[PDB]
């Protein structure tokens, strides 16, 4: 059960970091306005 | 070489004298509910804290002002050192200290 | 840049500009101003300073981490080291298993201070040798710089950029002596409390306002 | 500067209402022996553990 | 007792970490990622043909 | 080996082609070429140290021989001290209440007061040392300081330059490793507690148990 | 005398100073037998170094004799007046109270003591260096002006023998305060209590005697 809960800890950290990172990279510049 | 110099390191002075002195000083007012033309000719900031407060137009000319400048100026003085003196004492013996007559307006019967 | 030429910050912040001596011109990573002393007046030993002070940057970098690590590996994780505390970490070798690697008698297993003595001397000797004489066996590392040689010693290329290169020094020079001041503290932690670096942190962390030097150990040192 | 500002008021708004459960009468506390009352916080709790748990 | 559990619910732990090994891969996970985009957050912020001064940034 | 000019022997063997400074031309005796710190850059703090190096050199070879001397008599049969055989026991023996007797006969020294020993040590080596700091002196010497000769060299060992030049040498080297020993003699005695030559025989005993590494554990710190 | 080639050297009539030292600045005995003023530069930083630690010395070496000489008159009462113990007096219950009397400092708080002199001392520090409210070009070791309100030095001849003077006493404050350290830390009291000792039984109460013979094997 303690394995269980490693794998879905790194997961829930892989992705949330991920979203956080990736809003953190310049987005707002990201758009067809000129 | 300066016999003054800023508290905070190089270039520190900054010394503004353009708010207490000349035209644009500060008043006993703010802009928006007293305007600079109600103030009394007489104050022309040229003495030191002049805020043009002289609602009763008790300054008629120049030496009724250098005149009460000079008793305000003793005056002034004159309540610094009364008010250290009244205060300082009496915190000192309330604090643990062996003083006699500690508080100001009991220290004549004291003797 | 930010950190070179005249405009570069200084170790007084506001108060720095009437202390800086004139041949610390902001040339080198570091660069503060700090030579109250006059120790560096001579750019020969300012250069053999510039040398000692990085390789003891490095080598304290180097300590600090391995100082810290086994004792976070012990109480945080399943490892079993035989002694975590870096101060007590040596007299393993005179334990019945001897010096084991990660707490397992089959990694390492060393068992005489003579052998492991005798084949540091060798090996550090041999590369301290190469380092000072600025040319290593069969005349590799001739020309490279001998104190940032590059080539063989950067095998990702980090450094392959001179702004970048500046910058990683920067950086370098200033983890190194934030971890010379860090050893100093551990040294004088181990001798005070006898406790370990993670042990002293731990206890603070428990109640800052009540374990500290001044409400612990300063009475009792006089 | 302005978040600053209003920072360091709201951050003495907070140091007004501990002054308060200190020296100038303190709170109520339900939980006091014998029954609730207007207690005074003499040990308050500035554990990092126990802020932050 | 007739079996065992982690008996972990409704304690209380900060993040719900009751192990080391679950504080250890948060870590990791989170350095990883950050390193990877510390990186390439100087060419990312190069696409925008402007020096990130005091002025950058989408404004109004 | 030649110990003077560019092909002279140097402090890290044939690799010390690259660590040599550049003001280390070879021209002073004990020139191995090492100076990593820089301290010797400037030339009159160079002439200094030298200076200070050679004092030093001669003064751990007298206190070497000196503290060996009186524990090998001892040992041998040849005197009595009791607990003053040891090299950092003659404190002991100048509080004794017979007094610091020579050799263990009451009747070559007998000192008796500290105070006394020390005024006169304080007078005559005062008298010396200023002596050899003006440079000039009552006696007859050459212009330099550092080997001054003639009333110091009765054999007159020092007329052939070259011979001179090896023995200031040979000087220097037997010095460096006197200073080396004497620094062995003050660690061993602070850690182990015990005489040098008991240390020597300890260790002989047993060469792979009784060594330094033995009594790495002394100064542990304690919560 | 004090200044030139004719002044006293700090060996005696056995005087050979360096070339470096021709005698123009205040304590030029021509003592530099390492060398390690060689370098002018180097020589000017242990200038302000030497100056600087007298000054500090002497105030030492006063604040260090002055509580404990009034503990052992009689005079005032103190928490602690031994100078090596004078700094614990924080952790007792009582705080730490200037002279005796809880109406003068009543101190509480290490923290608050270490952070207010860390900033006022930097500060000052700060002003000295590079010039303050007190001045901006002045000298860097004799500023004078503000730091000279009773004009004392003023012409140069006595401005160099009290230069002289001020540089003789803070040496030999630097010397009774390394003696006060050593001493402490050999016999673990006051330099008064030590000095009522010696001056009890010269001959009982001394170094040699008293601690020389347990130097080594024995205790203290
Ligand atoms: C600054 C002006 C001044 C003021 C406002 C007071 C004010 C006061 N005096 Mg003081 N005194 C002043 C100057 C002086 N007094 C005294 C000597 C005394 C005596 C001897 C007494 C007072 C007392 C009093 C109090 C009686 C009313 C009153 C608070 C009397 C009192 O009622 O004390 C409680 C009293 O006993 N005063 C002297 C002579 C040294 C003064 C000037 O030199
Ligand atoms: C025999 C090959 C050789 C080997 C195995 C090493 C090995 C090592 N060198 Mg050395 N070096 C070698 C040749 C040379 N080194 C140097 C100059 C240096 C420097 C300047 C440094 C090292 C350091 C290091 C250590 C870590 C480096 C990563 C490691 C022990 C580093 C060190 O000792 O700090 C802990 C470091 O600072 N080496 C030069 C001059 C170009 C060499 C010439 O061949
Ligand atoms: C080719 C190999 C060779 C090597 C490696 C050396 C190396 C050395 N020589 Mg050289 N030599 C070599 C060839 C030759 N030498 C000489 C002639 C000389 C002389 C005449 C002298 C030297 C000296 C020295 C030493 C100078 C640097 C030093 O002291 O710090 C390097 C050392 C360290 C930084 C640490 C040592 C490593 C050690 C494993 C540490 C272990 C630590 C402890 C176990 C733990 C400590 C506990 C804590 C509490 C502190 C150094 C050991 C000088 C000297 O210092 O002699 C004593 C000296 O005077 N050499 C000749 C004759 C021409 C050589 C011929 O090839
Ligand atoms: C070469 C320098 C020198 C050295 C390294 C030592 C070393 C030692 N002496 Mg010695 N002494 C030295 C010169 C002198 N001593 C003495 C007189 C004494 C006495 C009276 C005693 C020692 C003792 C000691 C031990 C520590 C005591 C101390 O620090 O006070 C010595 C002061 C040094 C300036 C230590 C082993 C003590 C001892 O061995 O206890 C058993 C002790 O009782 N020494 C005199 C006066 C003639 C010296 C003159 O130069
Ligand atoms: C909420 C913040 C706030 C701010 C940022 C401003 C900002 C400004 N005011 Mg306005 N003002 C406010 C509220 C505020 N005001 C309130 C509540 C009143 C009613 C009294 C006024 C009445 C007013 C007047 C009459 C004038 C201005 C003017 C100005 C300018 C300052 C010049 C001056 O002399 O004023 C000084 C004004 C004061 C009221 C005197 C100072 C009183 C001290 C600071 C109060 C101490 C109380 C403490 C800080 C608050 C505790 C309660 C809090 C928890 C709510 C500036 C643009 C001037 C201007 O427009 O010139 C053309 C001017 O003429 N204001
Ligand atoms: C500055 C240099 C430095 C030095 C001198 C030491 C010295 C030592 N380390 Mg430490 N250490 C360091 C840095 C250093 N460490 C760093 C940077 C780390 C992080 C990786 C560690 C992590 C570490 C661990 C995990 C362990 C030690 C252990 C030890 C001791 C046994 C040596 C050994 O068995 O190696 C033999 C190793 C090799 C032949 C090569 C290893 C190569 C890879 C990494 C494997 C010894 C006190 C051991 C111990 O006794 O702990 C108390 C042990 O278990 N160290
Ligand atoms: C350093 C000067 C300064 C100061 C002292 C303040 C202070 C204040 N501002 Mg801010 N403000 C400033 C600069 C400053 N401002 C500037 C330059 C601007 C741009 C114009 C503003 C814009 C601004 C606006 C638009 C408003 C305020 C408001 C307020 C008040 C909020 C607190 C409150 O809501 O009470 C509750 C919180 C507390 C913690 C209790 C008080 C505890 C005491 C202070 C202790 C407070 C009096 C707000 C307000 O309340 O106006 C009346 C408001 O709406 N400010
Ligand atoms: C705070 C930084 C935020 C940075 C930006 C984040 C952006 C959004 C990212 C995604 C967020 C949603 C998904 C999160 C999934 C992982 C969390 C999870 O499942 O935890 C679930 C775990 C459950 O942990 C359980 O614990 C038990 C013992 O207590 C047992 O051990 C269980 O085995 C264990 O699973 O809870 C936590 O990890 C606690 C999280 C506490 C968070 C405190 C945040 C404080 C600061 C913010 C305050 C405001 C928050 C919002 C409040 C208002 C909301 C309307
Ligand atoms: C982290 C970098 C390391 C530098 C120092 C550590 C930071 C210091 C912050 C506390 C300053 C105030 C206390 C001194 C003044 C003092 O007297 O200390 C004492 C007091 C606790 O001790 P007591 O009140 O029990 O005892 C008082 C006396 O013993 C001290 O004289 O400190 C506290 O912890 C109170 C809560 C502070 C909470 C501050 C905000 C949170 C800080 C940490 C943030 C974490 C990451 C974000
Ligand atoms: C000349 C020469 C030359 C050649 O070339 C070389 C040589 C030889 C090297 C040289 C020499 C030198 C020398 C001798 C030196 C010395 C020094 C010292 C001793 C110092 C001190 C010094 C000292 C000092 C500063 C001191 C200080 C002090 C102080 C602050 C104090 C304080 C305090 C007080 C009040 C009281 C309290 O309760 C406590 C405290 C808080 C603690
Ligand atoms: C117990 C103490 C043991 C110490 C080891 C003893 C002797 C080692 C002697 C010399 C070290 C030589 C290191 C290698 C230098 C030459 C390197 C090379 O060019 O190959």
């Amino acid at each position: 059960m303690l394995t269980l809960k490693i794998f879905v800890y790194t997961v829930v950290t892989f992705f949330v970091s991920l979203f956080i990172f990736g809003f953190l990279s310049n987005d707002p510049g990201r758009n067809p306005g000129q | 070489v300066s016999r003054s110099g800023g508290w905070l390191g190089s270039d520190s002075q900054n010394i503004n004298l353009d708010k207490w002195y000349g035209p644009d000083r500060v008043l006993y007012l703010p802009g928006g509910l007293l305007a600079r033309d109600e103030i009394n000719p007489v104050l022309n900031g040229t003495l030191p804290g002049d805020y043009g407060y002289d609602p009763l137009g008790l300054a008629k000319d120049a030496e009724t002002l250098a005149k009460y400048r000079a008793n305000e100026l003793l005056h002034a003085r004159w309540a610094m050192l009364a008010a250290a003196g009244a205060i300082i004492p009496e915190g000192l013996a309330a604090n643990g200290a062996d003083v006699k007559g500690a508080t100001w307006f009991e220290t004549g019967a004291a003797m | 840049s930010v950190w070179y030429g005249p405009d570069r910050p200084k170790f007084l912040g506001p108060f720095s500009d009437g202390l800086v001596p004139a041949y610390l011109t902001g040339e080198f990573p570091g660069d503060y101003g700090w030579d109250t002393s006059g120790l560096s007046a001579d750019p020969e030993t300012f250069k053999k300073y510039r040398t000692i002070e990085v390789i003891h940057a490095r080598w304290a970098m180097l300590g600090a981490l391995g100082c810290i690590f086994p004792e976070v590996l012990e109480k945080y994780s399943g490892v079993q080291f035989g002694e975590a505390v870096w101060f007590k970490a040596g007299a393993q070798i005179f334990a019945d298993g001897g010096l084991n690697y990660l707490g397992n008698s089959g990694l390492v297993h060393a068992q005489s201070i003579v052998a492991t003595l005798v084949v540091q001397v060798l090996l550090m000797g041999a590369v301290e040798i190469y380092r000072a004489n600025g040319e290593g066996p069969n005349g590799f590392g001739e020309g490279q710089d001998t104190l940032y040689p590059g080539g063989a010693f950067d095998p990702l290329g980090l450094a392959d950029d001179p702004d970048t290169l500046a910058e990683l020094k920067v950086k370098e020079i200033k983890n190194g002596r934030l971890a010379m001041l860090s050893m100093l503290g551990f040294f004088v932690q181990a001798i005070v409390t006898g406790k370990g670096p993670l042990d002293n942190l731990l206890q603070h962390l428990e109640e800052p306002g009540e374990f500290n030097f001044y409400a612990l150990y300063a009475n009792s040192l006089a | 500067t302005i978040l600053g500002i209003h920072l360091i008021v709201l951050g003495l708004g907070a140091w007004l209402l501990v002054w308060k459960a200190m020296y100038f009468g303190g709170i109520y506390d339900t939980w006091a022996p014998g029954g609730g009352d207007v207690r005074i916080i003499t040990n308050p709790t500035v554990s990092p553990g126990v802020i932050f748990g | 007792l007739v079996d065992d559990r982690l008996a972990g619910e409704g304690t209380g732990k900060i993040l719900g970490i009751n192990d080391p090994s679950l504080f250890w891969a948060i870590t990791i996970v989170f350095t990883i990622v950050w390193g990877v985009f510390y990186v390439s957050t100087r060419e990312i912020d190069a696409a925008s043909d402007r020096e990130n001064d005091d002025d950058f940034g989408l404004t109004l | 080996v030649e110990f003077y000019g560019p092909d002279r022997a140097k402090w890290l063997g044939p690799f010390s082609e690259g660590s040599v400074p550049s003001y280390l031309k070879g021209e002073f005796p004990g020139d191995y070429g090492w100076d990593t710190a820089g301290l010797s850059a400037d030339p009159e703090t160079f002439a200094r140290y030298r200076e200070i190096e050679v004092i030093h050199a001669r003064w751990a070879m007298l206190g070497a021989l000196g503290c060996l001397t009186p524990e090998l008599l001892q040992n041998n049969g040849a005197a009595d001290f009791g607990e003053a055989a040891v090299w950092f026991k003659a404190g002991a023996s100048i509080f004794n209440e017979d007094g610091l007797n020579y050799l263990g006969n009451p009747s070559l020294i007998h000192a008796q007061s500290i105070v006394a020993v020390l005024l006169t040590q304080l007078v005559i080596m005062g008298a010396a040392e200023a002596y050899r700091y003006s440079g000039e002196g009552p006696v007859e010497t050459s212009g330099d300081s550092l080997y001054p000769g003639g009333f110091f060299d009765p054999l007159g060992l020092a007329d052939d330059p070259d011979t001179l030049a090896e023995l200031k040498v040979k000087e220097i080297k037997n010095g460096r490793l006197a200073m080396f020993s004497m620094f062995g003699f003050f660690v061993q005695g602070l850690v182990t507690g015990k005489s040098p030559l008991e240390n020597l025989a300890d260790h002989l005993a047993e060469p792979s148990v009784n060594n330094g590494f033995a009594s790495a554990t002394k100064f542990l710190p304690l919560p | 005398e004090w200044y030139g080639p004719n002044r006293p050297q700090f060996l005696g009539p056995f005087s050979n100073p360096p070339s470096y030292l021709k005698g123009e600045f205040p304590g030029d005995y021509g003592w530099d037998t390492a060398g390690l003023s060689a370098d002018p530069e180097t020589f000017a930083r242990y200038r302000e170094l030497e100056v600087i630690h007298a000054r500090w010395a002497m105030l030492g070496a006063l604040g260090c004799v002055t509580p404990e000489l009034l503990q052992r008159n009689g005079v005032a009462n103190f928490g602690e007046a031994v100078w090596f113990k004078a700094g614990a007096q924080i952790f007792q219950e009582g705080g730490l109270d200037y002279l005796g009397n809880p109406s003068l400092i009543h101190a509480q708080s290490i923290v608050a003591i270490l952070l207010t002199q860390l900033v006022l001392m930097g500060l000052i520090e700060g002003y000295r260096v590079n010039g303050g409210p007190a001045g901006e070009g002045l000298d860097a070791l004799y500023p004078g002006e503000a730091f000279d309100p009773l004009g004392l030095a003023d012409d140069p001849d006595t401005f160099a023998e009290l230069k002289v003077k001020e540089l003789k006493n803070g040496r030999l404050a630097m010397v009774s305060m390394l003696g006060f350290g050593v001493q402490g830390l050999i016999t673990r009291k006051g330099p008064i209590e030590n000095l009522a000792d010696h001056l009890a039984a010269p001959d009982a109460t001394n170094f040699w005697v008293d601690y020389a013979p347990k130097s080594a094997g024995i205790g203290y």
